RNA sequence: UUAAUUCCGAUAACGAACGAGACUCUGGCAUGCUAACUAGUUACGCGACCCCGGUCGGCGUAACUUCUUAGAGGGACAAGUGGCGUUCAGCCACCCGAGAUUGAGCAAUAACAGGUCUGUGAUGCCCUUAGAUGUCCGGGGCUGCACGCGCGCUACACUGACUGGCUCAGCGUGUGCCUACCCUACGCCGGCAGGCGCGGGUAACCCGUUGAACCCCAUUCGUGAUGGGGAUCGGGGAUUGCAAUUAUUCCCCAUGAACGAGGAAUUCCCAGUAAGUGCGGGUCAUAAGCUUGCGUUGAUUAAGUCCCUGCCCUUUGUACACA
């Protein structure tokens, strides 16, 4: 499988995002703000799909398989520890956030610590470190 | 002629877990596809079939030092835990791996519980791990 | 029939090996291993110098099981190698006639004086103030 | 064989150092002959017994540098093992011989120190010492933030070296410390 | 500043250049294959592995971070 | 202009500003009787030989 | 910035030369399998003797432009000598192969690189 | 001449005292001594596996102390040889050999407005002493953040990273007068931190043959701020604690910043040294980016000088003497 065959595609776009084909798929689409090193590898062994492949030389049958696990893990047999929101301070659903849902919900966890006027909130919105770091020495470039 | 001992052991656990293939009945587990066997990783075992070498890693550390438990294989299993910012340290391997190793390769007959407890090779394991070391001492001619 | 065993220790460090060496056929293994496959494997030929350094022959009429214990893999290898050639050294002062032996010895030390007679370079102390033994920590001014 | 020693896979002997200057400072030959570039060592113990050292062992010795790679003697005797299959490969001759003729071609013979400067002569010793360090340096900027192998790039630098190129780090500043040495006698 | 475009695959126009060339080369190791043919080592590994198959080339030493080939050996 | 050796027949003590250097009287491998004072750079002992790329430049005495 | 590029493309012509030195040794080597195989070739020996004729002379064009890099690098020999035999030098690598040859005996004897030994 | 006010020698000095040296510990060496069921080795018997032999930290007893332990001794003295030397004091090289300069500890006289009243029921004086500067409780601060500096850790990758496999240490510490808090083998549930059960150890006895990391062998990467780097930040899960929010600590997923080897300047160091690498101890309810020890791997260069910064001695000059 070393030639190059016909469906190979240098950008993907999936979750609306684009993806290098150059690189192996198990890093490929971990460009998706939201997938990681090790969620692109869970989501690539649920689908059996060979790591040894590049992100250009997988066919579309297999894409949309890739991202429907990525949209439901729960469905598909990942346990749920791999994912970023569990007991969601909503609607307490269990679910892998994405795309621009990212920073959806890292917004309205901001303001919505903002607006009980947490500490933790001022200080997202001073600026500083909100997690009880030494602002004295270090954080030279957050500040000026 | 030919023991686990004075072959190398390099080749011979990749044989072995080929045996353990053949057999067919190894047990692995339902989360083997989806987990990292240390605290000191951070990716997830690329080998498909890692479990099986793992076992036949397990089986040769059993007859190269019997009386071996959790605690001994997550000892043996260890390695630098690089703690990022921090400098590296010593972490174990993953104990839920290591106990189902052993009670998938006592669900096959070939390591054994001792009295008060640890894992000893039974004979006809020995047996196996022996002849595995004679197809691989086979395979230097 | 005479039981002709000899037993010698060789050391490089904190590692010490022992090499036991009796009658028998041409054997020569540590630690129930052979001596091809002690790890690593770079150092292959440096096991293997007392054994191309003296040839087979030599070693046809005795076989050698050598145990070591302590240090690490270099310091591992280096008492093992230690262990051979004084352990044959102790055979043929004892079993054998002596002009072997010297000849041996011939052999042996005027390829390399570390065959037979150790290196006495041990750890040394760190002290207070720095970090290791003779260094120290970084002084600063202003 | 008992009488002559392969170093590895390389004879010691069919190597002629070709200067004199140099012929009692570089140990290749009828009683330095040894299987590994690895010994326990004692040759700092007094001030000229480093001329002892075999000149592979000190090609090893002089590879392990930059912080990282300090204590890793074994792995400079694997990168130093493949570089002379690479020579050999490279060259059909004998990689020690091209190896000497590296040191010899590369070992800056006079330099400038301060008595605005004045000219001296080097050491045989020294200008072993300097010819080493050159070609292992070489090999360390041709191999750093690059895809090729340090072991490439040593192998590709001794010959470059044994020939005196301009393309090998050594030979090009070889001659600028000798035009500078030059420049102020 | 400075970047490569390093092949990721052969395409037609570089795999003869590789099957043509390459095996009449005396060095051969993923490293200097990646320099000529501007690709990548680990498709130059893929490519030398697939050669050594078919004997175009032939191994000398492998090592995890060293493996060198060579041309036929003449017979 | 050859290039030319010399074998130390002295080594006469250390001079530079730090000491760096050491000089030596050199006697020449083509005449054995021409020995003239050279200051050298690195660990010189007495017997080797040098390539002197300037040969007639006579070195200032300590 | 002259000099430094000058010296480059002397480097890169030392790459092409090599790789055109291997490209003529494997051809010889190969016919030689063949001779070897079935002595009677004849006429692969004359090609084998033919491409040794190119690889004697690659090797002394690498020779000279070695000779011509060391002298640059210690600044004796003059960039502008070295541009008014850069045509020459690149119409020797375009054309070695060709049965049409046209080459500078000079191309040395221009600067006596021939006439000043090693 | 020496490392030395160390000696020879000279001598209005003679005889002395401290420091130096000697001294104690530590390292290296003993197949000679003492001895070993809390250390073993070798034999022999049995067991297991392979094909008479091989392996076994599988089980057991007749010798022995090589390996181990730690005691008594021995050992090395510039002793031997050849030069240099007032043929002195001594220096250089070499043989023989474990060592021909192992590393520390102790460390004179005189001092310094050096630090410590925040080590003390060591302590003078002064202040305060019931609305207390005593003492206790609750909460907060000592972590606060435009900037500057110092000690450090992680790195900027391919001499690497990731993932499998293989294979080796040495110092230790460990169940507490108060005093609660020890080190853990092993079985089971859990991805994981963890939890639930029975056991050993007040310790050469159990953790433990301390299966440490680096290193070594095999995969995937491929010069891309990349699978380098892991800061920052979001969500969740466990442990300790009476209580963790300004996140105690640890985990999981996700986020993926600067950083491409660092200006002027500047620190430490020469043989098991630097440097890499992990492991103990202290701190410790939870606990190492620190320190003190320990090993493991192991060099480049140097056997020199007074150029720089300082030190010692003599002579010399001085308007300096809190110099
Ligand atoms: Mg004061
Ligand atoms: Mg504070
Ligand atoms: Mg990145
Ligand atoms: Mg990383
Ligand atoms: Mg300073
Ligand atoms: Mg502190
Ligand atoms: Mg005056």
């Amino acid at each position: 499988s070393l030639v190059i065959p016909e469906k190979f595609q240098h950008i993907l776009r999936v979750l609306n995002t684009n993806i290098d084909g150059r690189r192996k798929i198990a890093f490929a689409i971990t460009a998706i703000k939201g997938v990681g090193r090790r969620y692109a590898h869970v989501v690539l062994r649920k689908a059996d799909i060979d790591l040894t492949k590049r992100a250009g030389e997988l066919t579309e049958d297999e894409v949309e398989r890739v991202i429907t696990i990525m949209q439901n893990p729960r469905q598909y047999k990942i346990p749920d520890w791999f994912l970023n929101r569990q007991k969601d301070v909503k609607d307490g659903k269990y679910s892998q956030v994405l795309a621009n849902g990212l920073d959806n919900k890292l917004r309205e966890d901001l303001e919505r610590l903002k607006k009980i006027r947490a500490h933790r909130g001022l200080r997202h919105f001073w600026g500083l470190r909100v997690r009880g770091q030494h602002t004295k020495t270090t954080g030279r470039r957050g500040r000026t | 002629g030919v023991t686990v001992k004075d072959v190398n052991q390099q080749e011979f656990v990749r044989a072995l877990a080929a045996f353990l293939k053949k057999s067919g009945k190894l047990k692995v587990p339902e989360w083997v596809d989806t987990v990292k066997l240390a605290k000191h990783k951070e990716l997830a075992p690329y080998d498909e079939n890692w479990f099986y070498t793992r076992a036949a890693s397990t089986a040769r550390h059993l007859y190269l030092r019997g009386g071996a438990g959790v605690g001994s294989m997550t000892k043996i299993y260890g390695g630098r835990q690089r703690n990022g910012v921090m400098p590296s340290h010593f972490s174990r391997g993953s104990k839920s791996v290591a106990r189902r190793v052993l009670q998938a390769l006592e669900g096959l007959k070939m390591v054994e519980k001792d009295q008060d407890g640890g894992r000893k090779l039974t004979p006809q394991g020995q047996r196996d791990l022996d002849r595995i070391a004679g197809q691989v001492a086979a395979a230097k001619k | 029939g005479p039981l002709q065993s000899v037993q010698v220790f060789g050391r490089k460090k904190t590692a010490t090996a022992v090499a036991h060496c009796k009658r028998g056929n041409g054997l020569i293994k540590v630690n129930g291993r052979p001596l091809e496959m002690i790890e690593p494997r770079t150092l292959q030929y440096k096991l293997l110098e007392p054994v191309l350094l003296l040839g087979k022959e030599r070693f046809a009429g005795v076989d050698i099981r050598v145990r070591v214990k302590g240090g690490g893999h270099v310091a591992q290898i280096y008492a093992i190698r230690q262990s051979i050639s004084k352990a044959l050294v102790a055979y043929y002062q004892k079993y054998v006639d002596e002009a072997s032996k010297k000849e041996i010895k011939d052999i042996l030390i005027q390829y390399d004086r570390t065959l037979l007679v150790a290196d006495p370079r041990r750890c040394e102390s760190k002290k207070f103030g720095g970090p290791g033994a003779r260094a120290r920590y970084q002084k600063s001014y202003r | 064989t008992p009488d002559i020693k392969l170093f590895g896979k390389w004879s010691t002997d069919d190597v002629q150092i070709n200067d004199i200057s140099l012929q009692d400072y570089i140990a290749v030959k009828e009683k330095y002959a040894k299987y590994l570039p690895h010994s326990a060592g004692r040759y700092a113990a007094k001030r000229f017994r480093k001329a002892q050292c075999p000149i592979v062992e000190r090609l090893t010795n002089s590879m392990m540098m930059h912080g990282r790679n300090n204590g890793k003697k074994l792995m400079t005797v694997r990168i130093v093992k493949h570089a002379f299959e690479i020579i050999h490969l490279l060259t059909g001759e004998n990689p020690l011989q091209v190896l000497v003729n590296a040191i010899i071609n590369s070992g800056p013979r006079e330099d400038s120190t301060r008595i605005r400067r004045q000219a001296v002569d080097v050491s045989p010793l020294r200008r072993v010492n300097q010819a080493i360090w050159l070609l292992c340096t070489g090999a360390r900027e041709a191999a750093f933030r690059n895809i090729k192998t340090i072991a490439e790039c040593l192998a590709d630098e001794l010959i470059n070296a044994a020939k005196g190129s301009s393309n090998s780090y050594a030979i090009k500043k070889k001659d600028e410390l000798e035009r500078v040495a030059k420049s102020n006698r | 500043r400075d970047k490569l475009n390093n092949l990721v695959l052969f395409d037609k126009a570089t795999y003869d250049k590789l099957c043509k060339e390459v095996p009449n080369y005396k060095l051969i190791t993923p490293a200097v294959v990646s320099e000529r043919l501007k690709i990548r080592g680990s498709l130059a590994r893929a490519a030398l592995q697939e050669l050594l198959s078919k004997g175009l080339i032939k191994l000398v030493s492998k090592h995890r971070a060293q493996v060198i080939y060579t041309r036929n050996t003449k017979g | 202009q050859p290039i030319k050796l010399a074998r130390v027949t002295k080594v006469l003590g250390r001079t530079g500003s730090q000491g760096q250097c050491t000089q030596v009287r050199v006697e020449f491998m083509d005449d054995t009787s021409r020995s003239i004072i050279r200051n050298v750079k690195g660990p010189v002992r007495e017997g080797d030989v040098l390539t002197l790329l300037e040969s007639e430049r006579e070195a200032r005495r300590l | 910035k002259e000099k430094e590029e000058v010296g480059q493309w002397l480097t890169n012509t030392i790459d092409t030369l090599n790789m055109q030195v291997d490209q003529f040794e494997s051809e010889v080597e190969s016919l030689s399998v063949q001779t070897r195989k079935k002595k009677g070739d004849k006429d692969k020996q004359d090609r084998i003797e033919g491409l040794k004729r190119h690889i004697e002379k690659h090797r002394y064009h690498v020779r000279m432009l070695e000779t011509i890099l060391r002298m640059l690098d210690n600044d004796s020999i003059l960039v502008d000598a070295i541009r008014k035999i850069k045509d020459d030098v690149e119409y020797y690598v375009d054309s070695s192969q060709d049965p049409d040859f046209e080459e500078n005996e000079f191309l040395y004897d221009d600067l006596d690189l021939e006439d000043i030994p090693q």
